[PDB]
């Protein structure tokens, strides 16, 4: 069982995207599906819920008329329209199975949210990306100046991996992020689609 | 007793032949496809041939086609191999394996004891993969469009010196005597099986089986030897390792009291892990530690016997029948115990490719240092930073359970050398005396 | 001698979902089951409670032809005793069990790109399906405490899930189509004979 999400990256305020949710490993059809934003270093705030197209769509008090879900059973997909898209919800969406059924022999999270997909990470801003910028340093290498969060930082490209400690990035003035990873240092950064080997 | 023995198997010479019968009662005989499967003395499984449930239809690994001939008789209900034209390949030991479903979702459940007869593996199974005891092993198989994507994948577990046992099938379920512990897997073209927590039962090769619409025959796996070497929530609930903490969250009757309660742990960086689905019973793969209990409108979490695995957010969420939304906790952050630990400290003076890009951002450290409050105060020659430091905290260490802090000074590059001397003067619990490195210029 | 038009039950171009499963009777004919048995079609021939060799040999007062559309994966699940989303649910057998099942691969006959729906299953009903059993009702499924007049909601999901039959499914999701032969021979004279 694997939900996998994809369209999480740069949004201009007020705009138009899709989160794809592949979901392989189960009957699709047989679960109800869910969406769950949780912003940058918060909790997890529930963004909505499906079981059928035709059926009672819900959504967050929040992002009523804003956001709209849907399924696709033969795709085994799970679609989220977000548009006119506002600051807050600048966070990880995790696209969550949430199984209603009960085959009374084994429970199996029948009311629960069972499993949730890695996640994607929607940034609603309108401030261009920026390549990060290594510096290196207990041995230590900064990356500073990189947009928007986050980055893949690590120590000899993984295979120095006891000891590095990596630290939630800061939002600073110029708007710019900045970790370092302590123990060359491999930083890769999607948005801006740059690896770095310092 | 569903039990199938089998006899036949004994000296040959190459070029001979050698007939294997197989009696198998307790069941239908007839009504369900049987088939014949070799083991090489100290090699993976190589499925011989498979016959019908009618006898009509019969199917041979090209290793042995042309030369085996399968048949059945149903009326003794016994089955047969006849081998003929024998190879110095073919000393090995043989079983007949009931097929509990049709092809090609082919399900190889009960086992002859084996009959030793003495005279390459589609499925790119590795060789072999070493876990520790309580590990989450993944043993993944791998093959073409043909054998894992389109049919079922069975996973077999043949302990030293026995006949093969399924674990899991169709891809996805076990028997009726198989631990939830193993977990079946399949995504695209590759297959794969997880077993989560290992104990001394499972030292034995683990077999990825799966049916051919093209070769027309079951492949297996090659060895894999396994060796063992609002719900209103409190914001940061702590305890000792080995201590029972209760996170007990509370709603409204709209959000909790008549709706099932949820329990999710979301480790840093990781998405959250379902812990309590109702609002008592625990999701199979979760330590039984996790206990869920929902009084009236308060649910507690109790986790018992705390760890450095143990230390993540703990979401409750319930579905709201007035609000209509599953709202979830504020997230009780959990963090365990430890003794105070000694910040080692470091400082860096800023590169000089720093120089070239127009800033200075000087960095300290404080690592394995417990707990989450310290301070860090940039004493620039007895002067203080005014607003311009900022700093973040790693969260808790997964292993050694302690806390790792760096504190940027971003200032101008004619800031640098205006002045000489910059240093981080650090307060801790750990250290009474502060420690410093007090680079210079 | 006028043989049973099984052509009717198995070789039927449109069968019926699992929920609402056909059950077609045989009586007053000569069923030469052996055909059955030996024909390369079928990929799965389980008799339970009877011999498939013997089953011409046997007499009974009457056949029933359980006839409808299940998943690969889920064939496994019209045997006696089993337990599922099918036994239970859709389409239970007792473990008491007289007859026989009968499996074949219908993609190329039940599938349709972009899915064939017109298949339903169910998943959502109070209590076990009884054997030999089927409720065609579609009626919402009250899963929590408030009535919610009828509205697919949460806790008022639909009970029919549809089928997902789309002709690239690997084997275990493709559909098959599976005939019930159900023996019934009681004080009623056995009127259906196996040559
Ligand atoms: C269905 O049609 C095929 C056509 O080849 C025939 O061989 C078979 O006997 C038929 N089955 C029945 C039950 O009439």
């Amino acid at each position: 069982v694997q939900l996998l999400e994809s369209g999480g990256g740069l949004v201009q305020p007020g705009g138009s995207l899709r989160l794809s949710c592949a979901a392989s490993g189960f009957t699709f059809s047989d679960y109800a599906m869910s969406w769950v934003r949780q912003a940058p270093g918060k909790g997890l705030e529930w963004v909505s819920w499906i079981y059928s197209g035709s059926g009672n769509k819900y959504y967050a008090d929040s992002v009523k008329g804003r956001f709209t879900i849907s399924r696709d059973n033969s795709k085994n997909t799970l679609y989220l329209q977000m548009n006119s898209l506002r600051a807050e919800d600048t966070a990880v969406y995790y696209c969550a199975r949430f199984p209603i059924a009960r085959t009374s022999n084994s429970q199996s999270s029948y009311d629960g949210m069972d499993v949730w997909g890695q996640g994607t990470l929607v940034t609603v801003s309108s401030a261009s990306t920026k390549g990060p910028s290594v510096f290196p340093l207990a041995l230590g290498c900064l990356v500073k100046d990189y947009f928007p969060e986050p980055v893949t930082v690590s120590w000899n490209s993984g295979a120095l991996t006891s000891g590095v400690h990596t630290f939630p990035a800061v939002l600073q003035s110029s708007g710019l992020y900045s970790l370092s990873s302590v123990v060359t240092c491999n930083v890769d950064h999607k948005p801006s689609n740059t690896k770095v080997d310092k | 007793e569903v039990q199938v023995l089998e006899s036949g198997g004994g000296l040959v010479q190459p070029g001979g032949s050698l007939r294997l019968s197989c009696a198998a009662s307790g069941f239908t005989f007839s009504s369900y496809d049987m088939s014949w499967v070799r083991q090489a003395p100290g090699k993976g499984l190589e499925w011989v041939s498979g016959i019908s449930y009618s006898g009509g239809s019969t199917y041979y690994a090209d290793s042995v086609k042309g030369r085996f001939t399968i048949s059945r008789d149903n009326s003794k209900n016994t089955l047969y191999l006849q081998m003929n034209s024998l190879r110095a390949e073919d000393t090995a030991v043989y079983y007949c394996a009931r097929d509990v479903n049709f092809v090609p979702l082919v399900t190889f459940d009960y086992w002859g004891q084996g009959t030793l007869v003495t005279v390459q593996s589609v499925l790119t199974q590795p060789p072999s993969a070493s876990g520790t005891p309580g590990q989450r092993v993944t043993l993944s198989c791998t093959g073409s469009s043909s054998n894992i994507g389109s049919n079922s994948v069975t996973w077999y577990q043949q302990l030293p010196g026995t006949a093969p046992k399924l674990l899991i099938y169709d891809d996805n379920q076990r028997p009726s005597g198989v631990p939830d512990r193993f977990s079946g897997s399949k995504s695209g073209t590759s297959a794969s099986l997880a077993i989560s927590g290992l104990r001394s039962e499972d030292e034995a090769d683990y077999y990825c089986g799966t049916w051919d619409y093209s070769l027309s025959a079951y492949v297996f796996g090659g060895g894999t030897k396994l060796t063992v070497l609002v719900l209103t929530q409190p914001p940061s609930a702590s305890g000792t390792p080995g201590q029972r903490v209760t996170i007990s969250c509370s709603g409204s009757s709209s959000n909790i009291g008549s709706n099932a309660v949820s329990w999710y742990q979301q480790l840093p960086g990781t998405a959250p892990k379902l812990l309590i689905y109702a609002d008592n019973k625990r999701p199979s793969g979760v330590p039984d530690r996790f206990s869920g209990s929902k009084s009236g409108t308060s649910a507690s979490l109790a986790i018992s016997g705390l760890r450095s695995e143990d230390e993540a957010d703990y979401y409750c969420g319930a579905w709201d029948s007035s609000l209509n939304a599953y709202v979830f906790g504020g997230g009780t952050k959990l963090t365990v115990l430890r003794t105070v630990a000694a910040p080692s400290v470091f400082i860096f003076p800023p590169s000089d490719e720093q120089l070239k890009s127009g800033t200075a951002s000087v960095v300290c450290l404080l690592n394995n240092f417990y707990p989450r409050e310290a301070k860090v105060q940039w004493k620039v020659d007895n002067a203080l930073q005014s607003g311009n430091s900022q700093e973040s905290v790693t969260e808790q260490d997964s292993k050694d359970s302690t806390y790792s802090l760096s504190s940027t000074l971003t200032l101008s590059k004619a800031d640098y050398e205006k002045h000489k001397v910059y240093a981080c003067e650090v307060t801790h619990q750990g250290l009474s005396s502060p420690v410093t490195k007090s680079f210079n210029r | 001698t006028n043989l049973c038009p099984f052509g009717e039950v198995f070789n039927a171009t449109r069968f019926a979902s699992v929920y609402a499963w056909n059950r077609k009777r045989i009586s007053n004919c000569v069923a030469d089951y052996s055909v059955l048995y030996n024909s390369a079609s079928f990929s799965t021939f389980k008799c339970y409670g009877v011999s498939p060799t013997k089953l011409n040999d046997l007499c009974f007062t009457n056949v029933y032809a359980d006839s409808f559309v299940i998943r690969g994966d889920e064939v496994r699940q019209i045997a006696p005793g089993q337990t599922g989303k099918i036994a239970d649910y859709n389409y239970k057998l007792p473990d008491d069990f007289t007859g026989c099942v009968i499996a074949w691969n219908s993609n190329n006959l039940d599938s349709k790109v972009g899915g064939n729906y017109n298949y339903l299953y169910r998943l959502f009903r109070k209590s076990n399906l009884k054997p030999f059993e089927r409720d065609i009702s579609t009626e919402i499924y009250q899963a929590g405490s408030t009535p919610c007049n009828g509205v697919e909601g949460f806790n008022c999901y639909f009970p029919l899930q549809s089928y997902g039959f789309q002709p690239t499914n690997g084997v275990g999701y493709q559909p098959y189509r599976v005939v019930v032969l159900s023996f019934e021979l009681l004080h009623a004279p056995a009127t259906v004979c196996g040559p």
